[PDB]
């Protein structure tokens, strides 16, 4: 019930995070060949 | 570009699409999903605390604090958005997808940020929010793009967010309309985007009506197609008209 999707809520949260950590430093790199 | 629809958590079709994409987009796809997902010590990602306005602020103060938090959230690069946001909708069914976004706490794009920036103003009626449509050309194909106009003591700037860091938030220190605009549109050309067209909606009511929904082009502009002289013309007459609730 509204426990097991509370934790699975954050398990994606933090997925999410590491994700766009990830995808946010490949369009820095894409976007520096770009100014380069 | 999909949108989450499944609401939270995220159901498992969309939760699925959203890996392989960027398992697709990224040079070490398939080795950088298997990285994060079920990775078993990731860091559980803070939870920032949403602004809230204070006599003992500045209003410029509590501005960037409104934009800080945003930036905080983080533009989301995933592929995903993650907060339906259908754009003829009520702003009172808005205002709750804003709140629902302070609580899950994730990345956000440029629409989603409009909301945000509209929900986190509403109830101090020194500022005027109103949005700014910009639809742009890059090597072949259209984009589109919205931010938050604000006025304020006689002053324009704005709100946003954006995958580039001089197309979203601009300070209250311009003194027209136009020189908000043709600031965007001196920063597009930094990246080889053409303005097509420049949107501007009403302001955006501090107690709308039950069913009053956002604006969004009020003013339309075929901006590529006009000279600057009559680009400006047009935005001053219009900013003129909005200052005056004609």
């Amino acid at each position: 019930q509204k426990s097991a999707q509370q934790e699975l809520k954050q398990r994606q949260r933090a997925e999410i995070y590491a994700l766009n950590r990830v995808m946010t430093e490949l369009e820095q790199q894409q976007f520096d060949e770009f100014c380069k | 570009f999909h949108v989450n629809k499944s609401g939270f958590p995220i159901d498992s079709h969309t939760w699925e699409r959203m890996w392989m994409h960027v398992a697709k987009v990224h040079p070490k796809g398939g080795e950088m999903v298997g990285a994060i997902r079920n990775a078993a010590f990731l860091a559980k990602p803070s939870i920032p605390q949403v602004p809230n306005y204070r006599l003992s602020m500045t209003i410029p103060d509590w501005l960037q604090a409104i934009q800080n938090y945003m930036k905080t959230l983080q533009y989301n690069h995933t592929g995903t958005q993650f907060f339906e946001i259908r754009k003829m909708r009520p702003l009172s069914g808005l205002m709750e997808t804003a709140k629902e976004m302070t609580r899950e706490s994730l990345p956000i794009k440029c629409l989603e940020a409009v909301i945000l920036g509209i929900y986190l103003t509403n109830g101090q009626p020194s500022i005027e929010r109103f949005p700014i449509s910009f639809k742009t050309y890059f090597s072949g194909n259209y984009f589109h793009h919205v931010v938050l106009g604000i006025y304020c003591n006689g002053r324009y700037g704005s709100l946003g967010m954006s995958r580039r860091a001089e197309l979203m938030d601009k300070p209250l220190t311009f003194r027209t309309l136009s020189d908000l605009i043709f600031d965007f549109e001196d920063s597009y050309k930094k990246y080889l985007h053409t303005v097509k067209k420049v949107k501007i909606g009403l302001y955006v009511p501090h107690e709308p009506h039950s069913f009053q929904p956002i604006e969004w082009k009020q003013l339309v502009l075929n901006v590529s197609k006009m000279l600057r002289a009559d680009i400006r013309k047009e935005l001053e007459k219009y900013a003129r008209d909005m200052r005056m609730k004609i």
